[PDB]
């Protein structure tokens, strides 16, 4: 955990959160596993955390949630906004095709004389499922104690793991829960069912305060409450000026 | 305390949550070596974090074998953010010689434990003297043979001491001995 | 205990509570047990807190309770107030279809702005009985009491 | 915490508190803590509070009970000589008479 998240873009990720958290009161940031092989962690992959700008409207949990953290989830979808040389390398870093122009619903507002847009919006699509999937339970050779690895994970090494000193004992049903993802375009699915390695929903939400009113989720910040004797101030002094 | 109290509060639900994702992706994705030990007659309380890995033997890829029972058997909490284990070993160290009071030995000795930690190499002095002692003093134990050359040279140097008071006593429990053997002698004398 | 209610869940049912408790005077939590393999307690259950998110309204206890944790009670409503999708999960948990959706009381009230309501309750009903069951009386091998 | 507490209430230069304060060092966790975890569980078994459960702990009981008899106070051998000296010279006498 330390030498994984030492880097720069574990505390930025944390900084944006809290000061979004401080302002209005949602935050995220999610993690991301990638290959290295200059500097591998443990294994030829390291884990690092990603910063996310606007949870508020690119993050959309599930609406069924009841808790903070969001732990009883089983959807989540974020809107990335990027432009159109980031759409380039987006569609060549997986197995996408750079040719047509993929689309989603608008987070941002056209509230601002602002001059570009970058108008390319793609969607990610997380969901977690439990199945009761089976294992094995092996003999290890070294030591005289019974070892389980699930069924999915050595399905192609079977054979080598009996071709050690591995003997197999008995066959269990364990349940575990399972990630997948897949990447949406509101017209039709670019990828279907990628399994993701972790077992939770990555991104890790921070909140304002808290609340349910009645039947949906309210939070706060810290500028909710003072935005009209602001602007009354600020209207006050205009018109003294004036 | 502070004023942004339930902020921290829900930061660390947070981060508890991150904490248990990681742990998650670890398990699934990393190779976590498993300790055992052997309990030798030889060697005792022998960690040799035995790893097990396994190749397709059909292709250059590896593949991960971690157990299911000892997967989960760490809980996440909540700390003081550091950068590497042995800035954390240093802060508990510091902590410890905080809540130990002057003039005892358990302070020499983290004292001692503190020392051994530095990492510059200008400070290398009092690193190997830090060292030195307490693999004197028995309580570490020798990894590299100079370590047991100096626990051996501690070990002949230990029996040199005598104390001076115990030959004192030694030289008149020995005239007591002679004066009654002596007195043994005379009835023999007596006896003639 | 500590294995049990280590998690973030019971923190947040009872930070919900008090804050609930501290702005209408009312709170509860639900304690729900479970099926688990992966890192049971002790047997193949473990024992989780759940939150309720409006206490005033969605729980419903016995009109004849006198005490503040209303131990003398046999009547506990908890009216579900949940979505088409969470809908279909809850049939899918039990034995339940979901084809037919079920109706309830509203506690909500259309008193604002709104766009959608989930418009699916369902309710679930406690109650305690004691009838004076019988037991059985064995001798213990490996000790003789 | 409780052995916190009981730190906290018990005055220091104490057999007590030195008890307190091995019982506090002997849970820690972390593997960076462990040589000092290690001395007070050898403190403690040699000291024979505690009891021993593995063979080192009986090795270290047994090291600590033949430690033991080789002390020796100064003052028991030179009063032990100063009998031995009034014996010879009574039984002195006793070989007068």
């Amino acid at each position: 955990y330390r030498t994984d998240m030492r880097h720069n873009t574990a505390k930025i990720a944390v900084n944006i959160a809290v000061r979004e958290q401080i302002e209005a009161g949602v935050g995220a940031w999610r993690l991301v596993t990638d290959y290295e092989d200059q500097s591998p962690t443990s294994n030829n992959q390291v884990i690092r955390r990603e910063p996310i700008h606007s949870a508020c409207s690119h993050v959309i949990w599930d609406s069924n949630s009841k808790l903070m953290d969001k732990s009883d989830a089983r959807h989540c979808t974020v809107i990335h906004s990027m432009s159109q040389n980031g759409w380039e390398d987006f569609a060549e870093k997986y197995d996408l095709d750079a040719d047509d122009i993929p689309s989603f619903q608008n987070p941002n507002d056209w509230v601002f004389p602002w001059l570009t847009q970058d108008t390319i919006q793609i969607a990610e699509f997380y969901e977690v499922v439990e199945k009761k999937e089976t294992a094995f339970i092996y003999q290890d050779p070294v030591t005289g104690e019974p070892v389980s690895y699930f069924k999915r994970d050595i399905k192609d090494v079977i054979d080598d793991l009996a071709d050690s000193g591995f003997i197999k004992i008995a066959e269990r049903q364990i349940k575990r829960r399972r990630v997948y993802k897949s990447i949406i375009t509101c017209t039709a699915v670019l990828k279907d069912k990628q399994l993701i390695a972790g077992e939770h929903i990555p991104i890790v939400p921070v909140f304002g305060e808290w609340g349910f009113v009645e039947d949906k989720e309210v939070y706060e910040g810290v500028v909710r409450l003072t935005k009209d004797g602001q602007r009354l101030r600020n209207m006050i002094m205009s018109f003294n000026a004036d | 305390d502070l004023e942004t109290y339930v902020f921290q509060d829900n930061l660390a639900t947070a981060m508890r949550r991150d904490g248990e994702i990681y742990q998650s992706i670890v398990n699934d994705i990393y190779d976590v070596p498993r300790n055992v030990t052997i309990t030798l007659e030889d060697g005792s309380e022998k960690d040799v974090q035995l790893m097990a890995e396994v190749v397709d033997l059909a292709t250059g890829e590896k593949q991960v074998l971690n157990d299911i029972r000892g997967r989960y058997e760490c809980y996440t909490d909540v700390g003081p953010s550091f950068q590497s284990m042995k800035q954390q070993n240093r802060a508990e160290i510091l902590e410890l010689l905080g809540k130990t009071p002057q003039g005892t030995p358990e302070y020499q000795l983290l004292l001692l434990q503190y020392f051994t930690l530095l990492d510059g190499k200008g400070v290398e002095m009092m690193r190997d003297y830090a060292n030195k002692q307490l693999i004197q003093m028995g309580v570490k134990k020798p990894e590299t043979p100079e370590e047991q050359q100096w626990l051996v040279e501690a070990q002949q140097a230990k029996q040199g001491q005598q104390d001076p008071a115990m030959v004192q006593a030694q030289g008149v429990l020995l005239q007591g001995q002679a004066e009654l053997a002596k007195a043994q002698n005379q009835t023999l004398s007596l006896q003639i």
